[PDB]
Protein backbone atom coordinates (compact mmCIF):
# COMPACT_ATOMS: atom_id res chain seq x y z
CA UNK A 1 0.00 0.00 0.00
CA UNK A 2 2.91 2.37 -0.62
CA UNK A 3 1.72 5.53 -2.35
CA UNK A 4 2.34 9.26 -2.62
CA UNK A 5 2.25 11.61 0.36
CA UNK A 6 -1.06 13.44 0.10
CA UNK A 7 -1.30 17.22 0.46
CA UNK A 8 -4.66 19.02 0.63
CA UNK A 9 -4.29 22.67 -0.38
CA UNK A 10 -6.76 25.56 -0.15
CA UNK A 11 -5.73 28.93 -1.59
CA UNK A 12 -7.68 32.21 -1.61
CA UNK A 13 -6.30 34.94 -3.85
CA UNK A 14 -6.85 38.60 -4.67
CA UNK A 15 -5.49 40.75 -7.51
CA UNK A 16 -5.92 44.52 -7.45
CA UNK A 17 -4.45 47.05 -9.89
CA UNK A 18 -5.14 50.80 -9.85
CA UNK A 19 -4.17 53.98 -11.70
CA UNK A 20 -2.95 52.48 -14.99
CA UNK A 21 -0.74 49.84 -13.33
CA UNK A 22 0.41 52.55 -10.87
CA UNK A 23 -0.25 50.14 -7.94
CA UNK A 24 -0.54 46.30 -8.25
CA UNK A 25 -1.36 43.99 -5.31
CA UNK A 26 -1.47 40.18 -5.23
CA UNK A 27 -2.48 38.59 -1.91
CA UNK A 28 -2.74 34.84 -1.34
CA UNK A 29 -3.77 33.02 1.84
CA UNK A 30 -2.94 29.32 1.77
CA UNK A 31 -3.59 26.32 4.01
CA UNK A 32 -1.90 23.07 2.96
CA UNK A 33 -2.35 20.07 5.26
CA UNK A 34 -0.21 17.04 4.44
CA UNK A 35 -1.25 13.50 5.29
CA UNK A 36 0.19 10.03 4.74
CA UNK A 37 3.73 11.40 4.81
CA UNK A 38 6.12 8.46 4.64
CA UNK A 39 7.80 8.08 8.02
CA UNK A 40 8.81 5.58 10.66
CA UNK A 41 5.91 4.34 12.79
CA UNK A 42 5.90 1.96 15.75
CA UNK A 43 3.65 -0.77 14.39
CA UNK A 44 1.53 -3.15 16.45
CA UNK A 45 3.36 -6.39 17.17
CA UNK A 46 0.78 -8.35 15.14
CA UNK A 47 2.05 -6.74 11.92
CA UNK A 48 5.21 -8.84 12.28
CA UNK A 49 7.51 -5.85 12.83
CA UNK A 50 8.15 -3.48 15.72
CA UNK B 1 9.69 7.11 -23.98
CA UNK B 2 10.38 3.99 -21.90
CA UNK B 3 8.02 2.91 -19.12
CA UNK B 4 6.66 -0.42 -17.87
CA UNK B 5 6.60 -0.01 -14.04
CA UNK B 6 8.16 -3.48 -13.65
CA UNK B 7 11.56 -2.76 -12.08
CA UNK B 8 13.17 -4.72 -9.25
CA UNK B 9 15.69 -2.74 -7.16
CA UNK B 10 19.30 -3.91 -7.13
CA UNK B 11 21.27 -3.82 -3.89
CA UNK B 12 19.25 -6.15 -1.68
CA UNK B 13 17.94 -9.71 -1.86
CA UNK B 14 14.31 -9.67 -3.01
CA UNK B 15 12.80 -13.19 -2.87
CA UNK B 16 11.41 -14.12 -6.28
CA UNK B 17 12.64 -17.63 -7.07
CA UNK B 18 11.56 -20.86 -5.40
CA UNK B 19 14.98 -21.17 -3.76
CA UNK B 20 14.71 -17.64 -2.36
CA UNK B 21 11.24 -18.32 -0.97
CA UNK B 22 12.54 -21.60 0.45
CA UNK B 23 15.25 -19.58 2.20
CA UNK B 24 12.62 -17.17 3.54
CA UNK B 25 10.46 -20.04 4.81
CA UNK B 26 13.53 -21.69 6.35
CA UNK B 27 14.26 -18.49 8.26
CA UNK B 28 10.62 -18.51 9.37
CA UNK B 29 11.05 -22.12 10.53
CA UNK B 30 14.17 -21.18 12.51
CA UNK B 31 12.44 -18.34 14.36
CA UNK B 32 9.55 -20.52 15.58
CA UNK B 33 9.27 -19.63 19.28
CA UNK B 34 9.59 -22.40 21.87
CA UNK B 35 6.93 -21.04 24.23
CA UNK B 36 5.51 -24.48 25.04
CA UNK B 37 8.42 -25.08 27.41
CA UNK B 38 7.53 -21.92 29.30
CA UNK B 39 3.87 -22.97 29.15
CA UNK B 40 4.70 -26.33 30.73
CA UNK B 41 6.77 -24.50 33.34
CA UNK B 42 3.31 -23.42 34.53
CA UNK B 43 2.48 -27.12 35.05
CA UNK B 44 3.38 -29.59 37.82
CA UNK B 45 6.33 -31.24 36.04
CA UNK B 46 8.94 -28.51 36.63
CA UNK B 47 10.66 -26.92 39.63
CA UNK B 48 12.88 -23.86 39.28
CA UNK B 49 16.27 -24.02 40.99
CA UNK B 50 16.81 -22.44 44.42
CA UNK B 51 19.16 -19.89 42.82
CA UNK B 52 18.36 -16.18 42.50
CA UNK B 53 19.13 -15.35 38.86
CA UNK B 54 17.67 -18.69 37.74
CA UNK B 55 14.49 -17.97 39.73
CA UNK B 56 14.05 -14.23 39.08
CA UNK B 57 13.31 -15.13 35.43
CA UNK B 58 11.15 -18.27 35.68
CA UNK B 59 9.88 -18.20 39.28
CA UNK B 60 6.73 -16.16 38.69
CA UNK B 61 5.62 -18.28 35.72
CA UNK B 62 5.72 -21.43 37.85
CA UNK B 63 3.86 -19.80 40.76
CA UNK B 64 0.97 -18.80 38.43
CA UNK B 65 1.81 -15.18 39.29
CA UNK B 66 -0.16 -13.46 36.55
CA UNK B 67 -0.61 -10.24 38.55
CA UNK B 68 2.57 -8.27 39.35
CA UNK B 69 5.37 -10.53 38.07
CA UNK B 70 8.92 -9.49 38.73
CA UNK B 71 9.73 -7.18 35.76
CA UNK B 72 12.82 -9.31 35.11
CA UNK B 73 10.78 -12.47 34.56
CA UNK B 74 10.67 -14.27 31.22
CA UNK B 75 8.03 -13.20 28.71
CA UNK B 76 6.16 -15.19 26.08
CA UNK B 77 7.22 -14.23 22.55
CA UNK B 78 4.21 -12.68 20.85
CA UNK B 79 6.52 -10.84 18.44
CA UNK B 80 8.27 -13.97 17.16
CA UNK B 81 4.95 -15.78 16.68
CA UNK B 82 3.54 -12.98 14.57
CA UNK B 83 6.79 -12.43 12.65
CA UNK B 84 6.82 -16.07 11.56
CA UNK B 85 3.11 -15.68 10.78
CA UNK B 86 3.94 -12.67 8.60
CA UNK B 87 6.56 -14.67 6.71
CA UNK B 88 4.13 -17.57 6.23
CA UNK B 89 1.44 -15.20 4.94
CA UNK B 90 3.98 -13.60 2.59
CA UNK B 91 4.85 -17.03 1.19
CA UNK B 92 1.14 -17.85 0.83
CA UNK B 93 0.32 -14.59 -0.97
CA UNK B 94 3.37 -15.03 -3.23
CA UNK B 95 1.91 -18.10 -4.93
CA UNK B 96 1.35 -17.70 -8.68
CA UNK B 97 4.40 -15.41 -8.51
CA UNK B 98 7.18 -17.85 -7.54
CA UNK B 99 9.73 -18.08 -10.37
CA UNK B 100 12.14 -20.88 -11.32
CA UNK B 101 10.38 -23.72 -9.55
CA UNK B 102 8.67 -27.00 -10.34
CA UNK B 103 4.92 -26.88 -9.60
CA UNK B 104 5.46 -29.76 -7.17
CA UNK B 105 7.99 -27.51 -5.39
CA UNK B 106 5.92 -24.31 -5.35
CA UNK B 107 2.90 -26.31 -4.17
CA UNK B 108 5.01 -27.86 -1.40
CA UNK B 109 6.26 -24.42 -0.36
CA UNK B 110 2.73 -23.01 -0.18
CA UNK B 111 1.49 -26.06 1.71
CA UNK B 112 4.34 -25.76 4.21
CA UNK B 113 3.42 -22.09 4.68
CA UNK B 114 -0.23 -23.02 5.23
CA UNK B 115 0.63 -25.71 7.78
CA UNK B 116 3.10 -23.44 9.58
CA UNK B 117 0.45 -20.71 9.81
CA UNK B 118 -2.08 -23.23 11.14
CA UNK B 119 0.38 -24.55 13.72
CA UNK B 120 1.37 -21.07 14.88
CA UNK B 121 -2.27 -20.06 15.27
CA UNK B 122 -2.94 -23.30 17.16
CA UNK B 123 -0.05 -22.69 19.57
CA UNK B 124 -1.06 -19.05 20.08
CA UNK B 125 -4.71 -19.88 20.80
CA UNK B 126 -3.52 -22.63 23.15
CA UNK B 127 -1.16 -20.29 25.02
CA UNK B 128 -3.42 -17.25 25.33
CA UNK B 129 -6.90 -18.63 24.67
CA UNK B 130 -9.40 -20.55 26.74
CA UNK B 131 -9.60 -24.30 26.04
CA UNK B 132 -11.97 -25.40 23.30
CA UNK B 133 -13.64 -27.94 25.61
CA UNK B 134 -14.37 -25.38 28.34
CA UNK B 135 -17.99 -24.29 28.65
CA UNK B 136 -18.50 -20.70 27.54
CA UNK B 137 -15.07 -20.58 25.86
CA UNK B 138 -16.28 -21.00 22.27
CA UNK B 139 -17.40 -17.37 21.87
CA UNK B 140 -14.57 -15.85 23.93
CA UNK B 141 -11.97 -13.73 22.15
CA UNK B 142 -8.54 -15.36 22.30
CA UNK B 143 -5.98 -14.12 19.71
CA UNK B 144 -5.99 -11.97 16.54
CA UNK B 145 -5.74 -14.15 13.45
CA UNK B 146 -3.03 -13.04 11.01
CA UNK B 147 -4.26 -13.91 7.50
CA UNK B 148 -2.54 -11.18 5.45
CA UNK B 149 0.61 -9.05 5.25
CA UNK B 150 -1.02 -5.67 5.89
CA UNK B 151 1.10 -3.21 7.87
CA UNK B 152 -1.50 -0.43 8.22
CA UNK B 153 -4.26 -2.23 10.17
CA UNK B 154 -4.74 -3.13 13.83
CA UNK B 155 -6.02 -6.67 14.40
CA UNK B 156 -8.71 -7.45 16.95
CA UNK B 157 -8.91 -10.64 18.96
CA UNK B 158 -10.81 -13.45 17.26
CA UNK B 159 -13.00 -15.91 19.13
CA UNK B 160 -11.74 -19.44 19.74
CA UNK B 161 -14.24 -20.91 17.27
CA UNK B 162 -13.02 -18.55 14.53
CA UNK B 163 -9.38 -19.39 15.28
CA UNK B 164 -10.01 -23.13 15.18
CA UNK B 165 -12.06 -22.83 11.98
CA UNK B 166 -9.14 -20.98 10.38
CA UNK B 167 -6.74 -23.65 11.68
CA UNK B 168 -8.85 -26.42 10.15
CA UNK B 169 -9.10 -24.54 6.85
CA UNK B 170 -5.32 -24.07 6.72
CA UNK B 171 -4.82 -27.76 7.56
CA UNK B 172 -7.08 -28.71 4.65
CA UNK B 173 -5.19 -26.34 2.35
CA UNK B 174 -1.86 -27.84 3.40
CA UNK B 175 -3.25 -31.35 2.86
CA UNK B 176 -4.30 -30.34 -0.65
CA UNK B 177 -0.94 -28.70 -1.37
CA UNK B 178 1.80 -30.63 0.47
CA UNK B 179 3.14 -33.45 -1.71
CA UNK B 180 6.47 -34.45 -0.10
CA UNK B 181 6.54 -37.84 1.62
CA UNK B 182 9.77 -37.53 3.61
CA UNK B 183 12.50 -34.90 3.80
CA UNK B 184 16.18 -35.40 4.56
CA UNK B 185 17.16 -36.09 8.15
CA UNK B 186 19.10 -32.82 8.29
CA UNK B 187 16.10 -31.00 6.75
CA UNK B 188 13.37 -32.84 8.68
CA UNK B 189 12.01 -29.69 10.35
CA UNK B 190 9.89 -29.08 7.25
CA UNK B 191 6.32 -30.34 7.00
CA UNK B 192 5.16 -33.38 5.03
CA UNK B 193 1.88 -35.26 4.56
CA UNK B 194 2.45 -37.18 7.80
CA UNK B 195 2.92 -33.79 9.48
CA UNK B 196 -0.42 -32.63 8.06
CA UNK B 197 -2.22 -35.70 9.40
CA UNK B 198 -0.49 -35.52 12.80
CA UNK B 199 -1.35 -31.83 13.19
CA UNK B 200 -4.95 -32.56 12.22
CA UNK B 201 -5.09 -35.37 14.80
CA UNK B 202 -3.71 -33.13 17.55
CA UNK B 203 -6.05 -30.27 16.63
CA UNK B 204 -9.11 -32.54 16.64
CA UNK B 205 -7.96 -34.06 19.94
CA UNK B 206 -7.77 -30.59 21.51
CA UNK B 207 -11.19 -29.64 20.10
CA UNK B 208 -12.65 -32.91 21.38
CA UNK B 209 -13.53 -34.05 17.84
CA UNK B 210 -12.65 -37.66 18.60
CA UNK B 211 -13.76 -39.16 15.22
CA UNK B 212 -11.45 -36.97 13.12
CA UNK B 213 -8.65 -37.31 15.68
CA UNK B 214 -8.84 -41.10 15.49
CA UNK B 215 -9.06 -40.99 11.69
CA UNK B 216 -5.92 -38.85 11.36
CA UNK B 217 -3.99 -40.80 14.00
CA UNK B 218 -4.83 -44.11 12.31
CA UNK B 219 -3.84 -42.66 8.93
CA UNK B 220 -0.44 -41.69 10.36
CA UNK B 221 -0.03 -45.10 12.00
CA UNK B 222 -0.93 -46.90 8.77
CA UNK B 223 1.61 -44.79 6.89
CA UNK B 224 4.19 -45.07 9.70
CA UNK B 225 3.99 -46.82 13.08
CA UNK B 226 7.59 -47.89 13.79
CA UNK B 227 8.66 -46.91 17.32
CA UNK B 228 11.91 -46.99 19.26
CA UNK B 229 12.06 -50.11 21.44
CA UNK B 230 13.33 -49.11 24.86
CA UNK B 231 14.30 -52.66 25.89
CA UNK B 232 17.05 -53.05 23.27
CA UNK B 233 18.53 -49.56 23.79
CA UNK B 234 17.88 -48.08 27.26
CA UNK B 235 19.36 -44.69 26.33
CA UNK B 236 17.28 -44.21 23.16
CA UNK B 237 15.41 -40.91 23.41
CA UNK B 238 12.18 -41.03 21.36
CA UNK B 239 12.24 -37.26 20.74
CA UNK B 240 15.70 -37.22 19.12
CA UNK B 241 15.52 -35.81 15.60
CA UNK B 242 17.47 -38.77 14.16
CA UNK B 243 15.19 -41.37 15.75
CA UNK B 244 12.84 -43.48 13.63
CA UNK B 245 9.85 -42.06 15.55
CA UNK B 246 10.09 -38.31 14.89
CA UNK B 247 7.82 -37.02 12.14
CA UNK B 248 8.70 -33.31 12.34
CA UNK B 249 11.65 -31.84 14.23
CA UNK B 250 10.69 -28.19 13.88
CA UNK B 251 10.79 -26.65 17.36
CA UNK B 252 13.31 -27.33 20.10
CA UNK B 253 10.67 -27.14 22.83
CA UNK B 254 13.21 -26.73 25.64
CA UNK B 255 15.59 -23.80 25.42
CA UNK B 256 19.04 -23.99 26.95
CA UNK B 257 18.35 -21.35 29.60
CA UNK B 258 15.03 -22.82 30.74
CA UNK B 259 16.30 -26.41 30.75
CA UNK B 260 19.36 -25.37 32.78
CA UNK B 261 17.10 -23.69 35.36
CA UNK B 262 14.54 -26.40 36.23
CA UNK B 263 14.35 -29.84 37.83
CA UNK B 264 11.75 -32.61 37.64
CA UNK B 265 9.75 -32.53 40.92
CA UNK B 266 9.83 -35.68 43.03
CA UNK B 267 6.06 -36.12 42.62
CA UNK B 268 6.30 -36.38 38.83
CA UNK B 269 9.13 -38.90 39.16
CA UNK B 270 7.07 -40.83 41.72
CA UNK B 271 4.37 -41.00 39.04
CA UNK B 272 6.88 -43.18 37.13
CA UNK B 273 6.41 -46.67 38.54
CA UNK B 274 9.11 -49.33 38.77
CA UNK B 275 9.91 -50.98 35.45
CA UNK B 276 9.75 -47.83 33.30
CA UNK B 277 12.88 -47.41 31.19
CA UNK B 278 11.80 -43.79 30.68
CA UNK B 279 12.66 -43.23 34.35
CA UNK B 280 16.32 -44.09 33.75
CA UNK B 281 16.43 -42.73 30.17
CA UNK B 282 14.72 -39.32 30.29
CA UNK B 283 16.33 -37.90 33.43
CA UNK B 284 19.79 -37.59 34.97
CA UNK B 285 21.30 -38.72 38.30
CA UNK B 286 19.01 -38.21 41.38
CA UNK B 287 19.51 -35.12 43.58
CA UNK B 288 19.59 -35.22 47.38
CA UNK B 289 16.19 -33.50 47.49
CA UNK B 290 14.80 -36.29 45.29
CA UNK B 291 14.18 -34.24 42.13
CA UNK B 292 16.15 -35.08 38.98
CA UNK B 293 17.23 -32.93 36.06
CA UNK B 294 16.27 -33.72 32.46
CA UNK B 295 18.06 -34.96 29.35
CA UNK B 296 15.23 -34.67 26.79
CA UNK B 297 16.05 -31.13 25.68
CA UNK B 298 18.22 -28.07 26.09
CA UNK B 299 20.03 -28.55 22.78
CA UNK B 300 19.11 -28.28 19.13
CA UNK B 301 19.15 -31.99 18.27
CA UNK B 302 16.22 -32.69 20.64
CA UNK B 303 13.81 -30.76 18.43
CA UNK B 304 10.47 -32.56 18.09
CA UNK B 305 7.04 -31.31 17.04
CA UNK B 306 5.29 -34.57 16.09
CA UNK B 307 6.23 -38.21 16.61
CA UNK B 308 4.52 -41.58 16.40
CA UNK B 309 4.17 -42.11 20.15
CA UNK B 310 2.01 -38.99 20.42
CA UNK B 311 -0.08 -40.40 17.56
CA UNK B 312 -0.54 -43.67 19.47
CA UNK B 313 -1.63 -41.73 22.55
CA UNK B 314 -4.07 -39.62 20.53
CA UNK B 315 -5.53 -42.72 18.88
CA UNK B 316 -5.95 -44.46 22.23
CA UNK B 317 -7.62 -41.41 23.80
CA UNK B 318 -10.01 -40.97 20.86
CA UNK B 319 -10.92 -44.66 20.85
CA UNK B 320 -11.56 -44.57 24.60
CA UNK B 321 -13.69 -41.43 24.24
CA UNK B 322 -15.83 -43.03 21.50
CA UNK B 323 -16.46 -46.22 23.55
CA UNK B 324 -14.03 -48.14 21.29
CA UNK B 325 -12.34 -49.66 24.32
CA UNK B 326 -10.67 -52.59 22.45
CA UNK B 327 -8.91 -50.19 20.06
CA UNK B 328 -7.77 -47.86 22.84
CA UNK B 329 -6.50 -50.81 24.87
CA UNK B 330 -4.69 -52.26 21.85
CA UNK B 331 -2.89 -48.98 21.14
CA UNK B 332 -2.07 -48.34 24.80
CA UNK B 333 -0.62 -51.81 25.35
CA UNK B 334 1.32 -51.53 22.08
CA UNK B 335 2.95 -48.34 23.37
CA UNK B 336 3.54 -49.90 26.80
CA UNK B 337 5.16 -52.99 25.26
CA UNK B 338 7.35 -50.65 23.23
CA UNK B 339 8.23 -48.82 26.47
CA UNK B 340 7.79 -51.08 29.52
CA UNK B 341 9.97 -53.84 30.89
CA UNK B 342 8.29 -57.11 29.78
CA UNK B 343 8.04 -58.22 33.41
CA UNK B 344 6.06 -55.09 34.30
CA UNK B 345 4.21 -55.16 30.97
CA UNK B 346 2.32 -58.24 32.17
CA UNK B 347 1.09 -56.36 35.24
CA UNK B 348 0.21 -53.33 33.11
CA UNK B 349 -1.81 -55.50 30.71
CA UNK B 350 -3.55 -57.25 33.61
CA UNK B 351 -4.53 -53.88 35.11
CA UNK B 352 -5.57 -52.17 31.86
CA UNK B 353 -7.57 -55.03 30.33
CA UNK B 354 -10.19 -54.83 33.12
CA UNK B 355 -10.49 -51.03 33.16
CA UNK B 356 -13.79 -49.29 32.45
CA UNK B 357 -14.14 -46.15 30.31
CA UNK B 358 -13.17 -43.53 32.90
CA UNK B 359 -10.30 -45.54 34.40
CA UNK B 360 -9.02 -46.33 30.90
CA UNK B 361 -9.12 -42.65 29.92
CA UNK B 362 -7.26 -41.70 33.09
CA UNK B 363 -4.67 -44.38 32.31
CA UNK B 364 -4.07 -43.05 28.79
CA UNK B 365 -3.77 -39.54 30.23
CA UNK B 366 -1.18 -40.77 32.74
CA UNK B 367 0.73 -42.57 29.99
CA UNK B 368 0.59 -39.40 27.87
CA UNK B 369 2.03 -37.39 30.76
CA UNK B 370 4.76 -40.01 31.21
CA UNK B 371 5.71 -40.30 27.54
CA UNK B 372 5.67 -36.60 26.55
CA UNK B 373 7.59 -35.37 29.60
CA UNK B 374 9.63 -32.22 28.90
CA UNK B 375 8.10 -31.89 25.43
CA UNK B 376 5.73 -28.97 26.00
CA UNK B 377 2.66 -31.20 26.34
CA UNK B 378 1.68 -31.46 30.02
CA UNK B 379 0.24 -27.96 30.46
CA UNK B 380 -1.92 -28.12 27.33
CA UNK B 381 -3.07 -31.64 28.19
CA UNK B 382 -4.10 -30.39 31.63
CA UNK B 383 -5.99 -27.48 30.05
CA UNK B 384 -7.82 -29.61 27.48
CA UNK B 385 -8.64 -32.60 29.69
CA UNK B 386 -9.67 -31.79 33.27
CA UNK B 387 -8.28 -28.46 34.58
CA UNK B 388 -7.42 -30.15 37.89
CA UNK B 389 -6.74 -28.36 41.16
CA UNK B 390 -2.98 -28.08 41.64
CA UNK B 391 -1.00 -27.59 44.86
CA UNK B 392 2.59 -26.37 44.54
CA UNK B 393 4.99 -26.08 47.48
CA UNK B 394 7.79 -23.56 46.92
CA UNK B 395 10.28 -22.23 49.49
CA UNK B 396 7.92 -22.86 52.40
CA UNK B 397 4.88 -21.30 50.71
CA UNK B 398 1.85 -22.98 49.15
CA UNK B 399 0.34 -21.91 45.82
CA UNK B 400 -3.08 -23.21 44.80
CA UNK B 401 -4.55 -23.31 41.29
CA UNK B 402 -8.28 -23.94 41.63
CA UNK B 403 -10.11 -26.45 39.48
CA UNK B 404 -11.03 -24.66 36.24
CA UNK B 405 -8.95 -21.68 37.35
CA UNK B 406 -9.05 -18.65 35.02
CA UNK B 407 -5.24 -18.75 35.33
CA UNK B 408 -5.13 -21.79 33.03
CA UNK B 409 -5.05 -19.19 30.23
CA UNK B 410 -1.75 -17.32 30.09
CA UNK B 411 -2.36 -13.55 29.78
CA UNK B 412 -1.33 -11.86 26.55
CA UNK B 413 2.26 -10.59 26.93
CA UNK B 414 2.78 -7.06 28.19
CA UNK B 415 4.63 -5.88 25.07
CA UNK B 416 1.78 -7.09 22.85
CA UNK B 417 -0.77 -5.03 24.79
CA UNK B 418 1.62 -2.06 24.90
CA UNK B 419 1.98 -2.04 21.11
CA UNK B 420 -1.70 -2.94 20.56
CA UNK B 421 -3.84 -1.47 23.37
CA UNK B 422 -6.99 -3.08 21.96
CA UNK B 423 -5.99 -6.61 22.98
Amino acid sequence: KLRWEKTQSVNVGLDFSVLNQALNLSVDYYYRKGTDLIGKQMLPLETGFV
Amino acid sequence: CDSYLDIRPVGSVIPQTAEEYRALLARAYLNVPNDRGLACLRSDEMLVNDNEYDRNSYGDIERWNDVSPFPGTSQFTWSNFYNVLFIANQVIESQKEITEGTPEVVNQLVGEAHLLRAYLHFVLVNLHGQPYTKSGALNSKSIPLKLDTDLEKTLGRNTVEEVYTSILSDIEHARELINKEKWETVFSYRFNVLSVDALQSRVSLYMGAWPKCLESAEAVLAKKSVLVDMNETPLALPNHFESVESITALEQVMGSSVNNAVWVPATFLALYQEGDKRLAAYFAAPDENGNRKSSKGGKREFSCTFRVGELYLNAAEAAANMDKLPHARMRLLELMRKRYTPEAYAKKENAVNVMDKNALISEILNERARELAFEGHRWFDLRRTTRPRMVKVLQGKTYILEQDDPRYTIPIPRDAIAANPGL
